[PDB]
RNA sequence: GGUGAAAUUCUUGGAUUUAUUGAAGACUAACUACUGCGAAAGCAUUUGCCAAGGACGUUUUCAUUAAUCAAGAACGAAAGUUAGGGGAUCGAAGAUGAUCAGAUACCGUCGUAGUCUUAACCAUAAACUAUGCCGACUAGGGAUCGGGUGGUGUUUAUGACCCACUCGGCACCUUACGAGAAAUCAAAGUCUUUGGGUUCUGGGGGGAGUAUGGUCGCAAGGCUGAAACUUAAAGGAAUUG
């Protein structure tokens, strides 16, 4: 029993404000409700009180975060980076 | 009791220059180009022009008083033609006319690996 | 001053527009063994003495 | 307008005392004026020079050096070794068509505080009795040649520092060691390791610099 | 409230006296609570803890960078920005950081900085999707909205512009002396169109 | 009318192999299909060797030789090589000279 | 002429002659 | 600098080159071939992990479980679209300098999107071997990749090289008894001395992959598709000029 076709989880406003700005908004919406896993807690528990933000359930330990997602691109290729540049200036 | 230099010629298409430097190439020493002695725009890349110059790079240098040199060739290198001037053998004739010991030849033209697509697109340079 | 002085020894082969460069493989006879190519424009026959202005200069091919 | 050549000081060079002549390189500065003057004006230049003129022999006519100059004192410095490399002649007379490459490059850190980068180069000759045009690996013979060249090299590395490690490349004796190893595999070609290069000058080290002159 | 970077409490032990003295340091990305962090110029470098700029290495990321030593932070703070370091001359020790899209920049190398970009990327990419957001926006940080627009307005309210016509009759491409008084629509605008002016083009 | 054996080049169970350009006219060409050479000649004008032994310390030091690789493009190739065509027949032939 | 620009010219003249339809239904 | 020649641009605010380096990305040059793998499109750095592959060996195992295929699906070069990363190089548009009767074209210098990656689309090509899949038979010959078997063979007891044979593969030279209009074909042969199983496709050229419907796609467009309507040839191979 499919809902509905093509509009998903931002049907909800109906017929306002266009067809690529609501879409774009689905591509951002999914993303930013999506229930990810912490690392160091083993489940997939984590939500939200405001953005920036992730809270996991259980453990407590919550995470500074991106805007819409646990971490970005750009977060994850300077992590490396930074690993590399680390091991470089150490070993 | 000889003393050494370093003469890295530049021996590219439409034109040719040198200079001399020490070994470390900190320093360089008389820097000459084809325009330096003809003004045509045209036979700048002359063997003749280059052999003209080769010679007050010479003189200049034998001012100095330098004895030795080491001469080290490179073309435009890179993405380009891999191919030395046709100034490239006359600048060493003239150079070892003019009074002055060589030694220790070699090629530095710089060989890349396959990257940065060269220009000229799919169809190439046509006329 | 480099008046050099050289003997034409051997005709080599001919070229030009016309038809109308003989080049030569000739050696300078004042410390001889010392062996270039030049191109004359008019006919040189065998043990030609002959006089030029450049001490060093080779052209081979001239259309 | 000013006539730069008379405003120089003619130098000169010391390599280090395990090799032969060392007199082998002069350079320029600065005159001894002010505004800092060469006593301590370059520091750092280096210099290039193939080991025909630092062995006395010329089959070492190829596998030029570079070298770094830190430390000046007496109008004379003492440099030290910074690498090598191969000249560009050997490498395409050596290629050629219908054999294969093999090749590996490790990163390490020595007994003492320094770190190199170390290559190699190899390929496969044919045999006697030999009629086949290419002589070529199955793909596995190379990825097993790769990693044992790769720990029999480390194994030079791990001690021997730098200084001896010289005088231990100067013979080519790993050459002779690769060889010895690897003869089980092919009837194996001309070995050689083409390019050290390093990226740490850990510190100063007055004192293990002086040591090698007298 | 209204900034759009979360934030982050921290605690150190006081050197001088008996207390734990609590702080507000930006919330970088990367960093989660329980966490120890280090700071100082013999702290290692992982993620979180802060440096001075002067003894790290060339090519790190750094944020909430200082622009003289003491002003306790002063320099890219906000949601989706960073800074990387260039140069490094020892003597007058100072060091070209490269603001990289906009400027290049020289700062003492004892100025502060943390590694690590900051929290809050692609914020801005979401559409707000409809004015009450905006509105609840803006409501946080000031009283600067809804706009409204001047030349379009009345004459007494913009002489350059307003009456039965929307006329301009002004000049937007002003000299080196930009002076005041016309400070309504455009200011020292010159060039048009959207494309790469910078160094080192492509 | 299908003109040679072989369709283009040496491809057979490889569909596509990997572009490569000409250095004379920086023509794109399939690495299969055009110009393979090799220039071993040396690095020297007529002669010259009396003078480079008379002004240079080592007698002649290396025997010294030029090296290059070639592919010149379909039509750069045929241009500057004169030679281009051969008979309906001759083509068969794969001699070196 | 070559079928790239005949199919180049046939295309566009298809969304031309599509264009009206839609100003008129 | 740069071109056939010059011009545009830079140039005592040190120009391209020249030594220490330090940054961003694109890729794996020579090795590199009548070689390999993959259903194709495609696939060249090393190293670890992840599961899959054909050939080879078999005195192992199940016993017709098989070949092809409407309707149904997977995969699908480059360009292009949607929103992020970077934009080094190259580079449709565009801006300029040359040449030209004219040149918004070839040429010279810059230059947006693109040229990679992430998440969704698009399903096209001279997607060529222009030769559909499965299965037998008909000529000779030498190399070559992988697997395997022998040699009172060569080099350190295993690896590597040689000699004979064999299974499979990219292939190749000759000959063509045969076929074909010929170019040519080891299959394009075993065909009027007309039939081993099987899917698809075409009936002169254009109108024409055209609007019409239908269907998939936000879009470039994709799939199926005769007419009314004009005509005498268009077309393939090869011989002589
Ligand atoms: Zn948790
Ligand atoms: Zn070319």
């Amino acid at each position: 029993a499919k809902r509905t076709k093509k509009v998903g989880i931002t049907g909800k406003y109906g017929v306002r404000y266009g067809s690529s700005l609501r879409r774009q908004v689905k591509k951002l919406e999914i993303q930013q409700h999506a229930r990810y896993d912490c690392s160091f807690c083993g489940k997939k528990t984590v939500k939200r009180g405001a953005a920036g933000i992730w809270t996991c359930s259980c453990c407590k330990k919550t995470v500074a975060g991106g805007a819409y997602t646990v971490s970005t691109a750009a977060a994850a290729t300077v992590r490396s980076t930074i690993r590399r540049l680390r091991e470089m200036v150490e070993a | 009791s000889q003393v050494f230099g370093v003469a890295r010629i530049y021996a590219s298409f439409n034109d040719t220059f040198v200079h001399v430097t020490d070994l470390s190439g900190k320093e360089t020493i008389a820097r000459v180009t084809g325009g330096m002695k003809v003004k045509a725009d045209r036979d700048e890349s002359s063997p003749y022009a280059a052999m003209l110059a080769a010679q007050d790079v010479a003189a200049k240098c034998k001012e100095v008083g330098i004895t030795a040199v080491h001469v080290k060739i490179r073309a435009t290198g890179g993405t380009r033609t891999k191919t030395p001037g046709p100034g490239g053998q006359a600048a060493l004739r003239a150079l070892a006319r003019s009074g002055l010991r060589i030694g220790r030849i070699e090629d530095v033209t710089p060989v890349p690996s396959d990257s940065t697509r060269k220009k000229g697109g799919r169809r190439g340079r046509r006329l | 001053t480099p008046v050099t002085l050289a003997k034409v020894i051997k005709v080599l082969g001919r070229t030009g527009s016309r038809g109308g460069v003989t080049q030569v493989r000739v050696e300078f006879l004042e410390d001889t063994s010392r062996t270039i190519v030049r191109n004359v424009k008019g006919p040189v026959r065998e043990n030609d003495i002959l006089v030029l202005m450049e001490s060093e200069r080779e052209a081979r091919r001239l259309r | 307008v000013v006539d730069p050549f008379t405003r120089k000081e003619w130098f000169d060079i010391k390599a280090p005392s395990t090799f032969e002549n060392r007199n082998v390189g002069k350079t320029l500065v600065n005159k001894s004026t002010g505004l800092k003057s060469a006593s301590d004006a370059l520091k750092g230049r280096v210099v290039e020079v193939c080991l025909a003129d630092l062995q006395g022999s010329e089959d070492h006519s190829f596998r030029k050096i570079k070298l770094r100059v830190d430390e000046v004192q007496g109008k004379n410095l003492l440099t030290n070794f910074h690498g090598m490399d191969f000249t560009t002649d050997k490498l395409r007379s050596m290629v050629r068509k219908w054999q294969t490459l093999i090749e590996a490059n490790v990163t390490v850190k020595t007994s003492d505080d320094y770190v190199l980068r170390i290559f190699a180069i190899a390929f496969t000759r044919k045999q006697a009795n030999q009629v086949k045009r290419h002589s070529y690996a199955q793909s596995s013979h190379i990825r097993a040649i790769r990693k044992v060249i790769s720990e029999i090299l480390t194994k030079e590395v791990q001690g021997s520092t730098l200084a001896q490690l010289t005088s231990k490349l100067i013979p080519e004796v790993i050459n002779k060691e690769i060889e010895n190893a690897t003869k089980d595999i092919f009837p194996l070609q001309n070995i050689h390791v083409r390019k050290v290069k390093l990226l740490k000058q850990p510190k100063f080290d007055v004192g293990a610099l002086m040591a090698l002159h007298g | 409230s209204g900034r759009g970077a979360p934030l982050a409490k921290v605690v150190f032990r006081d050197p001088y006296k008996y207390r734990l003295r609590e702080e507000i340091f930006i919330a970088n990305e990367g960093v989660h609570t329980g966490q120890f962090i280090y700071a100082g110029k013999k702290a290692s470098l992982n993620v979180g803890n802060v440096l001075p700029l002067g003894s790290v290495p060339e090519g790190t990321i750094v944020s909430n960078v200082e622009e003289k030593p003491g002003d306790r932070g002063a320099l890219a703070r906000a949601s989706g920005n960073y800074v990387i370091i260039i140069g490094h001359n020892p003597d007058e020790n100072k060091t070209r950081v490269r603001l990289p899209s906009g400027a290049k920049k020289v700062i003492s190398s004892d100025a502060r900085g943390v590694i690590g970009v900051i929290a809050g990327g692609g914020r801005v990419d979401k559409p707000l999707l409809k004015a009450g957001r905006a509105f609840h926006k803006y409501r946080l940080k000031r009283n600067s909205w809804p706009k409204t627009r001047g030349v379009a307005m009345n004459p007494v309210d913009h002489p350059h512009g307003g009456g039965n016509h929307q006329h301009i009759g002004k000049a937007s491409t002003i000299s080196r002396g930009a002076v005041s008084g016309q400070k309504a629509g455009l200011i020292a605008a010159r060039r048009t169109g959207l494309l790469r002016g910078s160094q080192k083009t492509q | 009318p299908k003109k040679r054996a072989s369709n283009g080049r040496n491809k057979k169970g490889r569909g596509h192999v990997k572009p490569v350009r000409c250095v004379n006219c920086s023509k794109s060409i399939p690495k299969d299909k055009a110009i393979k050479r090799m220039a071993i000649r040396n690095i020297v004008e007529a002669a010259a060797v009396r003078d480079l032994s008379e002004a240079s310390v080592y007698p002649e030091y290396a025997l010294p030789k030029t090296y290059n690789k070639l592919h010149y493009c379909v039509s750069c190739a045929i241009h500057a090589r004169i030679v281009r065509v051969r008979s309906r027949e001759d083509r068969k032939n794969r001699a070196p000279p | 002429m070559r079928a790239k620009w005949r199919k180049k010219r046939t295309r566009r003249l298809k969304r031309k002659r599509r264009k009206v339809r839609a100003r008129s239904k």
